[PDB]
């Protein structure tokens, strides 16, 4: 899967 | 593929967050391959990575 984000984008 | 830079760069992020390689990637590109900001990346979010991504990190 994804889509998926870390950093505040 | 990927520049022996930016891997290293991934086993630092996947032995930092250890929070699976492939999304400790998926980290290294959603963090703009920083690495600071990566770690913090994965410090980031830390709401939504779900326990496959997260390994006991």
């Amino acid at each position: 899967d994804s889509g998926f984000s870390f950093g505040s984008k | 593929r990927l520049n022996p830079v930016q891997l290293e760069l991934l086993n630092k992020l996947h032995l930092e967050t250890k929070l699976n390689a492939e999304y400790t990637f998926m980290l290294a590109e959603q963090s703009n391959w920083n690495y600071e900001v990566a770690i913090k990346g994965f410090q980031s979010s830390m709401n939504g990575i779900p326990r496959e991504a997260f390994v006991q990190f």
